[PDB]
């Protein structure tokens, strides 16, 4: 897909050792040609993984709902079901104003109390409670998952 | 003489444009690319015949497969004693047709003649079906468009 | 739509989109064909007949803000009637139907 | 839907039979308007139809729809130029006073002056055909080379071993390292590609010794047996270790090399059978299964197509004869089935190719047997000696891939000669090629020059054109494209041009 498109005259290869993870070093070794035609080099990057941490604190009001419906409500809110969100791709920050509103628009008549979010390395361990924020920006060569059990709710 | 040659000549006032058809719009679409014809018969080789002895298969008889599809035989030719010879096929339409492999059923019978069956061995020739009349060449021309129509960022 | 009928050679005359029009159809060879006026002044001369594509083709004649004519089908004098029609649009709905063509 | 008639000879009825006069006017008329006005839209349109554009005038039209220049063309051979007519000798060298050069163009020599001049009007359409490509093109090469193809091959494959025409490797290299090698050997025996991986080889004996040695199993009991003996004829390989069986009349038996089972997974079987010349013009030959679901083919030794072969599972893939020298032949079969129930292989001689394996005999019948192989792949590999036991051998390992060289499991024998193909040194080898020479002792070698390809022609905004002798494109317009003015190759802002 990507040999499809080119201009003639400008290389591919990209790289400063910080920024998206290429998948191969020299080359992504592609097809030569489908027609009468020899190997070509190019070369694509694919961006870092990603884990993000979120608390939220809510009060029942006057219906119980399980955690869990709401923990699936957000996490499958992440991949963007609905029009009008496009979800977590890449080059996208997140930021808790935009969870209460996908929750808000997801169920109403309902109150929240405080939402904090933090994001950090994928694979390190679960960070402290002083680590979380409202908003973290994210890089241009990142991408953020989510996970149902990474998000921990508090019905106090 | 006089409607004729004036009625013809507004046949074909305008061309350029690419709704006209029937070879200058063939033509046109050439230019940049596009086939035609693409009308072949769906011709086999190494039929498999049982029959009696010594005995000729006449030309251009008749095979019926088991969707009712209607197949001619080509040439003409006589049977060893063992009892198997090969045989040449045709369709009667200029259609791109699929052959089941199984046991064919006879409509047009010889004498002592019997089992029209396939053999994995026998050459396949898939034809083509006219693939291509006039509208779809419209669409090919659209796609390219299209295609033409991006720059470098927004066609990767 | 536009009501016909099935003759080799005819013409009819409708207000639609604010704008007097007037079409003649008559067969020419084998293709179809067409004659289309407005507001008592030529607009276009000999349009083939084809399913699907516009009949106004040249940018300044099909609207500043007027609609255009389009056929489903293939046309056939015989058939008008039965099962192929003719249709008319405003500039809302051609302007979409046009940006869906590419 | 209606017909249209439009025929100018309606107008004569029955009324004029005898009449000489009127019927002479009307028909006249009648060639008239067709030689001038049905006629010439024909012509006019073959001449407008641009594939096969031959005007002159049309190519001139159509290049004033294009806007190019078109000085750079020559315009006609044609009669309407200057000194070319009918005798045309007064004037010039007739020979009577010096000899005149003669491999030259029809008319006079001034024509067609200056090295940027073309005279053959296929690659003028061409150059316009190009031209037009350009004005469309928006950057990508890829559709540019297939448009390539399609206008100069004729959408044609191409071969490398002229060094064919191609827009560029741009600042992309063409390869580093090598990849997918192969082993192409020359020998006795023909072609046979190789495995880096090693090869399985089930059958338990290379060659049967007696019936005991390989059972035969008789359903009708009928009669005897088919007996199995070692005569004395003269081996493909060197030896005379060649196998004798004949079937009699009235028996219908087939002789089973016992093999391990299951033989593997649902993949490919890849059963051979080497082809001796016999009494008989065929073999048949069986790869049973799961009954009942057994896969078989026949093959005809005398002039080599495959005849009977049939479904009873899923199982065949393919099976093709190869020839070689002195009255044998090499066979091969290829299965693929789902399930993975292999049981048994059989082999016995028939009478005629359709003949089953499993047929009755009329007569006896008698053929040769040597050399027994099978393994778990789809392309047939080296003979190798088997007894009691498969006997799995690597015949060659990549020791050093970015140098250039592999050494081999055991020195190659004298006279043994070897191809290759992959990718390499940023060339292309899919032809085979020569890279070793077998004296009798080596077992290190190194790979020769594939057809070369200039790998990474390094620079942002470079490109240019490399073309191949095979075509005989002139070199006239070779000249001409490396200019700007005329703007006839695809380009974008910031890179510059070069044909070569």
């Amino acid at each position: 897909a990507l040999w499809a498109a080119h201009n003639g005259g400008t290389p591919w290869d990209y790289g400063a050792t910080n920024n998206g993870v290429p998948v191969d070093g020299p080359n992504g070794v592609p097809v030569r040609d489908p027609a009468s035609g020899r190997k070509y080099v190019v070369k694509w990057t694919t961006p870092i993984m990603y884990d993000g941490y979120v608390n939220v604190t809510v009060q029942q009001g006057s219906s119980s709902v399980a955690p869990e419906a709401i923990q699936n409500a957000v996490v499958n809110y992440a991949q963007g079901k609905v029009e009008g969100e496009e979800g977590l791709v890449v080059g996208a920050s997140l930021s808790a104003f935009e969870v209460a509103g996908a929750i808000a628009r997801e169920i109403p008549g309902i109150y929240i109390k405080l939402c904090q979010v933090a994001c950090v390395a994928a694979g390190s361990p679960a960070p402290a409670p002083g680590d979380f924020t409202s908003e973290y920006v994210m890089s241009a060569f990142g991408q953020a998952t989510i996970s149902v059990g990474n998000v921990r709710v508090t019905f106090v | 003489a006089r409607s004729s040659v004036m009625r013809n000549e507004a046949r074909i006032a305008n061309t350029i444009n690419p709704n006209v058809s029937f070879g200058t719009f063939l033509d046109a679409i050439c230019a940049l690319m596009g086939i035609e014809r693409g009308s072949d018969l769906s011709t086999f080789g190494y039929g498999v015949q049982v029959t009696g002895r010594s005995q000729t298969r006449i030309s251009t008889g008749s095979r019926v497969q088991t969707p009712a599809g209607a197949i001619f035989t080509v040439m003409s030719d006589v049977t060893i004693p063992a009892g198997g010879v090969a045989t040449i096929d045709i369709k009667s339409q200029e259609y791109g047709n699929i052959p089941l492999p199984v046991g064919n059923l006879i409509i047009i019978d010889g004498t002592i003649g019997w089992s029209g069956a396939k053999v994995i061995a026998s050459t396949r020739v898939d034809p083509g079906s006219r693939q291509m009349s006039d509208a779809e060449l419209k669409n090919a021309r659209v796609n390219r468009l299209a295609i033409q129509g991006r720059n470098s960022t927004m066609a990767i | 739509k536009i009501p016909l009928t099935a003759v080799p050679n005819q013409a009819i005359s409708f207000n639609a989109g604010s704008s007097y029009w007037k079409i003649r159809l008559y067969q020419n060879m084998d293709m179809m064909n067409a004659d289309i006026s407005r507001d008592g002044v030529i607009v276009c001369h000999g349009v083939r007949c084809f399913g699907g594509i516009p009949l106004l083709q040249y940018s300044h004649q099909y609207r500043p803000d007027y609609g255009n004519f389009v056929f489903d089908r293939d046309a056939d004098w015989t058939l008008f009637g039965d099962g192929i029609n003719l249709f008319y649009l405003d500039g809302a709905e051609f302007a979409e139907y046009q940006a869906l063509a590419t | 839907l209606p017909a249209y008639n439009s025929d100018i000879q309606q107008a004569l009825k029955w009324l004029h039979n005898q009449a000489p006069g009127i019927t002479g006017l009307i028909q006249r008329k009648a060639q008239w308007y067709d030689r001038f006005s049905r006629q010439f839209w024909a012509n006019w349109e073959r001449d407008v139809f641009h594939l096969k554009t031959a005007n002159p005038f049309g190519l001139m039209v159509w290049c004033i729809i294009l806007g190019t220049p078109s000085k750079g063309f020559g315009l006609y051979p044609k009669n309407s130029s200057w000194a070319f007519g009918r005798l045309r000798q007064n004037f010039i060298y007739s020979g009577t006073q010096v000899p005149p050069p003669a491999d030259a163009s029809p008319g006079g020599n001034f024509y067609g002056g200056g090295n940027a001049e073309i005279l053959n009007l296929d690659e003028i359409r061409k150059v316009l055909q190009l031209r037009y490509v350009a004005l469309i093109s928006n950057g990508s090469i890829a559709y540019i080379n297939r448009m390539l193809r399609y206008i100069f091959n004729d959408d044609e494959p191409w071969d490398e071993a002229t060094g064919l025409y191609f827009y560029l490797m741009d600042s992309t290299g063409e390869n580093g390292p090598v990849e997918n090698l192969a082993v192409y050997r020359k020998d006795w025996e023909g072609m046979v590609l190789l495995s880096s991986s090693p090869r399985t080889n089930h059958v338990l004996t290379s060659t049967p010794a007696s019936d005991a040695d390989w059972p035969g199993v008789d359903p009708a009991a009928s009669g005897i047996p088919v007996t199995v003996e070692t005569a004395s004829a003269t081996a493909p390989d060197g030896s005379a270790t060649v196998c004798k069986l004949t079937k009699p009349a009235g028996s219908t038996a087939y002789v089973s090399a016992p093999i391990d089972g299951p033989l593997g997974s649902g993949s490919t079987v890849t059963f051979s059978f080497f082809a001796k010349a016999g009494s008989t013009r065929f073999i048949a030959i069986q790869s049973a299964a799961d009954f009942p679901s057994r896969a078989d083919a026949v093959f005809d030794l005398d002039s080599g197509n495959v005849i009977s072969d049939q479904m009873l599972d899923s199982s065949v893939v393919s099976a093709r004869m190869i020839r070689l020298e002195n009255g044998w032949w090499r066979c091969v079969l290829t299965t693929k089935t789902v399930s993975s129930s292999f049981r048994a292989a059989y082999v016995a001689p028939a009478e005629t190719n359709f003949s089953w394996i499993d047929s009755n005999s009329s007569a006896a019948i008698d053929v040769l047997i040597w050399g027994a192989q099978i393994e778990l792949g789809d392309t047939p590999t080296g003979y190798l000696k088997t007894t009691g036991a498969p006997v799995t051998i690597t015949d060659y390992v990549l020791q050093n891939a970015q140098t250039g060289t592999v050494k081999f499991t055991q020195p190659l024998p004298t006279g043994v000669e070897a191809y290759w193909t992959g990718d390499w040194k940023g060339g292309t080898a899919a032809e085979p090629a020569r890279f070793a020479v077998g004296n009798g002792t080596q077992d290190t070698f190194t790979l020769s020059d594939p057809a070369y390809i200039g790998l990474p022609t390094s620079g942002a905004f470079k490109l240019e054109y490399r073309v191949g002798p095979a075509l005989n494109l002139s070199p006239q317009l070779i000249n001409l494209m490396n200019d700007r003015a005329v703007g006839i190759m695809p380009t974008c802002a910031g890179c510059d041009v070069k044909v070569i």
